[PDB]
């Protein structure tokens, strides 16, 4: 029949890829106070306007586990933190002889008063100072006690700068030309597979960086009951996320009244340590509101009924082996690093179908290198003044219960191992995709016959 | 309409519109202009990656229009071949195809052999139609 | 009483700023000099 081809620039074909992709976010810290850790001194400012189109008869497939969206995420972070430490105070005389005691027992003690010896802004001359520091930090040697950083035994270490913060603000990641992010639009969303409901946005939704352990903070929820998602169930083995539809509110705070002790090491550079505390010694601790939480505790066995055994036993256990600083719900805020112990959430089971507050007791680090990095430590210097954070709950993550081959019941553990895990509670409806605009079809059409 | 408005829908309806999805293609609202505008270090991360992002923005736009100017078809968005479709390509109808298989389909379709279609289309309608001047040219 | 190498001892900085340590090294030759009974 003499078909002939005919060429055609802009077909809506797409092909699964991964590009770089890069941040977007309007006015944030600005004037008042800049210097933000992630979003750095300028990102390019996202429109005021976002782009949202409910592609029709579309049925692309998603996963969230094999998206490389969230490893771009991790390896994002990671290098945006070391670039926020690299021009700072490095710390490498503070690794002396430490000769520490204990506070008031009056005869309660879990800091220790420590005088050292350190250089001063010559460096001929020497100068002796008091400064407290937090358990566990420091650890002894071998009448009176004798200390040592737990880091100038491994790592380096380096002070975080003095006015910058770490709170997390909304990131946003958007495609590159010829490039589109596609949207998981279908509410009900088990693990992944073909998604009904697409859209091609230009840009995500608001991410906010939380560094979060264990427990998620400021995440994102949709609307029908508790979403649980995992690469594979019934994999034991494979750690679980947990959607929330309602946050809980915990709130926390630091009663400590620290003060500012600024002592040079040299020129320029100075270490900001903990001063003298003023008012009596309280524990830092986490409110949780015991109605709201049993409620939401619920759901979850409800919804994980139809994915384990059914109608049987599930019990919850506190977070089970592991190192201290993994097994606790670890957080940012304000810049002091709370550590609480979330074994009195995770002890409650129920089974077969003005007002009370839990709290939570938690303590302080200020030595840190996160996401398991052996490379360099940093110490947070503490915040001056009072700390208090507010901060919606609204992810979670779970673990094994060891092998039981089959068997009479199943346990769900915390255990936040991994900080990539805690975007994906975030990414898990996004994925980019590569636009082909060059298509070839037949029709029964030629050009003019000599030219 | 909108972005890949036509993407679900059949092949005639993208062929009906089309330009949205080539319009929105080299440029957008999200490269912005760049600077902060309104520390002294732009090395950050962040530069690395927007800079690396616009330029495979018009590499990868350049590639694919190079095609189009090397086939005679620079100047339009549709433009017909005098290259004969060949039915070891697809057994389908002319109206069986652009009814019922929507692009999206399609480019499975030809993917084994796309590459082969693209190495006759330089031929027929640019090696020989811009050679036939040299009868017609000037006798 | 064949010899190329040296038995090293030096005083040199540990993990702690404050205190020293003395440890034992071998270098080749060529890569030390002497300065000016025990050699230095
Ligand atoms: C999950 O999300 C939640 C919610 O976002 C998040 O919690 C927030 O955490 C951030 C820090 O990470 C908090 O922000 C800090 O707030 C510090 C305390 O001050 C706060 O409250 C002030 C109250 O002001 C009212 O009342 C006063 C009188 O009491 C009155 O004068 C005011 O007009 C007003 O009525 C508030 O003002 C203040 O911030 C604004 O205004 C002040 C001036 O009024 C200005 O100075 C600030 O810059 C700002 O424009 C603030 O909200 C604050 O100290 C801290 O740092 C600033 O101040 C220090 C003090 O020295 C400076 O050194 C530094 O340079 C900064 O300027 C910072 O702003 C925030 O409040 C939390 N929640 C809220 C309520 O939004 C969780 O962290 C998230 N999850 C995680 C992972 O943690
Ligand atoms: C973390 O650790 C750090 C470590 O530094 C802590 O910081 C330290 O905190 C302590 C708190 O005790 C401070 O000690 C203070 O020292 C000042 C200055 O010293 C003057 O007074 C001394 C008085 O003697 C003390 O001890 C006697 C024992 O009974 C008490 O009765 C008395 O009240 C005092 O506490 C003098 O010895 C010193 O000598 C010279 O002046 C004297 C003046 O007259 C004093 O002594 C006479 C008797 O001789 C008394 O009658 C008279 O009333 C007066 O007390 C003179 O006589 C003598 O001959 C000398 O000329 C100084 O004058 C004191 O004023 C405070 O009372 C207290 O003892 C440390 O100074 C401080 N560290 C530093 C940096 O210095 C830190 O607190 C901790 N963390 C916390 C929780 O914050
Ligand atoms: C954690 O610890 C910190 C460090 O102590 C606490 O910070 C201070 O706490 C106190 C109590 O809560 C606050 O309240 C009062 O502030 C008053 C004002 O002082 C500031 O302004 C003064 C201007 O002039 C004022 O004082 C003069 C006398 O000098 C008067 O003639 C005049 O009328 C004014 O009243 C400045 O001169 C001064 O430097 C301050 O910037 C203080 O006057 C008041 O002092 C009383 O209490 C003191 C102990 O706090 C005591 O030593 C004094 O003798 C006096 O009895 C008091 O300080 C402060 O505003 C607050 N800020 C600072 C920087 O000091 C912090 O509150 C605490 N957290 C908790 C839990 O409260
Ligand atoms: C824990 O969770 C509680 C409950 O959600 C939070 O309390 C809510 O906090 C949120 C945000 O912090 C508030 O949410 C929104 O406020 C909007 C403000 O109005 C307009 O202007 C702003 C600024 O330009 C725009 O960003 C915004 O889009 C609006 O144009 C409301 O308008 C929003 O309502 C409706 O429209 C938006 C538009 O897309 C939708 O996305 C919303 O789903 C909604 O349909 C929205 O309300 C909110 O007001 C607070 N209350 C409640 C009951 O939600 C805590 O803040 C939260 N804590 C943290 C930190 O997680
Ligand atoms: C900080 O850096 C210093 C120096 O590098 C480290 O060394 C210690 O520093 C402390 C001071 O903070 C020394 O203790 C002091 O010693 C004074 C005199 O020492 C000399 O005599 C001692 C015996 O005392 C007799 O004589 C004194 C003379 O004043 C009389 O008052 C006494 O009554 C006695 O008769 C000897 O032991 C010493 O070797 C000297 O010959 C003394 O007057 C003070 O009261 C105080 O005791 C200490 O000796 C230094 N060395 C040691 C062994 O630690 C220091 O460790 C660094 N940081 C720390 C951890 O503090
Ligand atoms: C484009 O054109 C190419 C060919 O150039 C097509 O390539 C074929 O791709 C498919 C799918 O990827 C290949 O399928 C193969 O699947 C294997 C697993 O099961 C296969 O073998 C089973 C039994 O095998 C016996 O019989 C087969 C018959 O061919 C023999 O080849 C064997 O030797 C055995 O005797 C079959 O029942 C079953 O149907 C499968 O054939 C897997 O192990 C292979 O790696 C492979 O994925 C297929 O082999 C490829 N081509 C050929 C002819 O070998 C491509 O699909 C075309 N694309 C489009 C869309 O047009
Ligand atoms: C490493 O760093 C050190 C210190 O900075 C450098 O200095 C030398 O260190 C060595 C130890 O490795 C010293 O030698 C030792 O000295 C001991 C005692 O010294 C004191 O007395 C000496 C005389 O000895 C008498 O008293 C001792 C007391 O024990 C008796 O045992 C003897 O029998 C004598 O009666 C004096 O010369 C000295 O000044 C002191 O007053 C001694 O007991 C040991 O046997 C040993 O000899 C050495 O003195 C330090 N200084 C010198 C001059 O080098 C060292 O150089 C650095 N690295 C090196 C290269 O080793
Ligand atoms: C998991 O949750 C269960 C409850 O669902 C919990 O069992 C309860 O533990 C608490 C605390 O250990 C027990 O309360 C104690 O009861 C004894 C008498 O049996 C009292 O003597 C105790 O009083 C002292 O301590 C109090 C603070 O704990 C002080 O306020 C008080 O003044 C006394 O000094 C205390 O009331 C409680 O009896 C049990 N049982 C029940 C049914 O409540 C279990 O421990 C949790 N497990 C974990 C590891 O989270
Ligand atoms: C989310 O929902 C998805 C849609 O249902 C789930 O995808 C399904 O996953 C299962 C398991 O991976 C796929 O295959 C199943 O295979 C079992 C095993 O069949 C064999 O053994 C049984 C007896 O045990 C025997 O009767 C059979 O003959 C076989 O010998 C079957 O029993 C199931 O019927 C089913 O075939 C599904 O094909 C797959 N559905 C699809 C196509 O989407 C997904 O697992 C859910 N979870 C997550 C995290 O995504
Ligand atoms: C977190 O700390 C905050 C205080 O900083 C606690 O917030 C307060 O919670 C009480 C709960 O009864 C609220 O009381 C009631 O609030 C309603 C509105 O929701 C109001 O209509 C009533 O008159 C009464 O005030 C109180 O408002 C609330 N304060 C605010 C402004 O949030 C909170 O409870 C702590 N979290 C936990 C674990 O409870
Ligand atoms: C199509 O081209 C292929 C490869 O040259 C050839 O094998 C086939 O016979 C052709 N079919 C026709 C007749 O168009």
């Amino acid at each position: 029949e003499n078909l002939w081809v005919t060429v055609y620039y802009g077909v809506p074909v797409w092909k699964d890829a991964e590009t770089t992709l890069f941040c977007a976010s309007d006015a944030k810290a600005y004037e008042t106070e800049k210097h933000n850790v992630w979003a750095t001194h300028a990102c390019v400012p996202t429109d005021p306007n976002p782009q949202e189109i409910h592609l029709e008869n579309v049925t692309e497939e998603f996963n969230m586990w094999k998206n490389n969206m969230v490893e771009q995420m991790h390896t994002d972070i990671i290098s945006l933190w070391d670039q926020s430490l690299k021009p700072c105070v490095k710390l490498t005389p503070l690794c002396v002889t430490l000769q520490c005691t204990n506070v008031t027992n009056n005869i309660r003690g879990e800091l220790k008063n420590c005088s050292f010896n350190m250089t001063t802004e010559l460096r001929d001359k020497k100068q002796k100072v008091y400064s407290l520091f937090y358990r566990l930090d420091v650890v002894q040697i071998n009448s009176n006690k004798e200390y040592r950083l737990i880091n100038c035994n491994t790592s380096a270490i380096t002070q975080a700068c003095p006015k910058v913060s770490f709170e997390p603000i909304p990131i946003h990641y958007c495609a590159p030309a010829g490039f589109a992010i596609l949207k998981c639009k279908d509410k009900k969303f088990n693990g992944t597979g073909p998604c009904p409901s697409v859209s091609t946005v230009q840009c995500t939704h608001g991410i906010k960086p939380v560094v979060s352990t264990q427990l998620l903070l400021n995440g994102s929820l949709a609307e029908e009951e508790v979403m649980i998602r995992s690469e594979n169930i019934t994999n034991n083995a494979k750690n679980i996320l947990v959607q929330f539809n309602t946050p809980v509110q915990i709130n926390c705070t630091r009663p400590n009244n620290n003060t500012r002790k600024s002592i040079r090491i040299g020129p320029g550079q100075a270490f900001y340590a903990t001063g003298d505390i003023i008012g009596d010694i309280r524990q830092a601790h986490c409110n949780v509101s015991k109605a709201t939480w049993n409620e939401t505790l619920g759901k979850v066995v409800k919804q994980l009924r139809k994915h384990f055994g059914n109608n049987t036993i599930i019990r919850f256990a506190n977070s089970s082996g592991g190192d201290l600083e993994v097994t606790t719900h670890s957080f940012n805020c304000g810049g002091e690093f709370f550590y609480c112990n979330t074994s009195g959430l995770f002890n409650s089971t129920w089974i077969s179908n003005s007002n009370d507050s839990i709290t939570l007791p938690c303590r302080i680090k200020q030595i840190i290198n996160m996401w398991q990095r052996i490379g360099q430590a940093m110490y947070a210097p503490p915040i001056q003044g009072v700390i208090r954070c507010v901060s919606n709950i609204t992810g979670l993550i779970l673990t094994r219960d060891g092998g039981s081959t089959n068997s009479t019941t199943e346990t769900f553990r915390p255990g936040g191992g991994d900080m990539r895990d805690n975007w994906r509670s975030e990414l898990y409806k996004y994925k980019v995709v590569k636009i082909e605009p060059l298509g070839v079809a037949p029709t029964r059409c030629k050009r003019r016959v000599v030219g | 309409l909108g972005f890949l408005g036509a993407a679900g829908s059949t092949m005639g309806a993208a062929s009906m519109t089309l330009t949205v999805q080539a319009r929105n293609l080299l440029s957008g609202i999200v490269q912005q202009q760049s600077n902060l505008l309104r520390h002294l270090l732009k090395l950050t991360v962040w530069g690395i990656k927007q800079l690396q992002a616009r330029v495979l923005a018009v590499e990868r736009y350049l590639r694919d229009q190079q095609l189009l100017g090397i086939w005679g078809c620079s100047g339009k968005l549709i433009c017909c071949t005098n290259v004969p479709w060949n039915s070891s390509w697809s057994n389908r109808n002319l109206s069986e195809i652009w009814d019922n298989m929507t692009w999206l389909q399609w480019d499975k379709e030809i993917s084994n052999y796309t590459q082969i279609i693209y190495g006759l289309l330089e031929e027929s309608q640019n090696q020989q139609e811009k050679n036939e001047q040299d009868l017609l040219a000037l006798d």
